[PDB]
């Protein structure tokens, strides 16, 4: 139970580095390099 | 000047600012941005 627990968090953890889609994972770099009328979309992405 | 949907590397100088420890702040070290606090650690890094 401790390892599953343990594993499920590493894996909640892990998917913050998927983009789900979105040009890239990591918020900051998607927000700075598109405008906000074209980063809603891969914000959107990344945030569902 | 070009700029694409792409990483900029061509830049204007933007080096000068003093480090600060055990406070969170915003830092920016040569690309890598990120907010947390900066400690001294004992990690033993490889040259590259």
């Amino acid at each position: 139970v401790v390892n599953q627990n343990a594993q499920a968090l590493n894996t909640l953890v892990k998917q913050l580095s998927s983009n789900f889609g979105a040009i890239s994972s990591v918020l900051n770099d998607i927000l700075s390099r598109l405008d906000p009328p074209e980063a809603e979309v891969q914000i959107d992405r990344l945030i569902t | 000047f070009e700029l694409l949907h792409a990483p900029a590397t061509v830049c204007g100088p933007k080096k000068s600012t003093n480090l600060v420890k055990n406070k969170c702040v915003n830092f920016n070290f040569n690309g890598l941005t990120g907010t947390g606090v900066l400690t001294e650690s004992n990690k033993k890094f490889l040259p590259f």
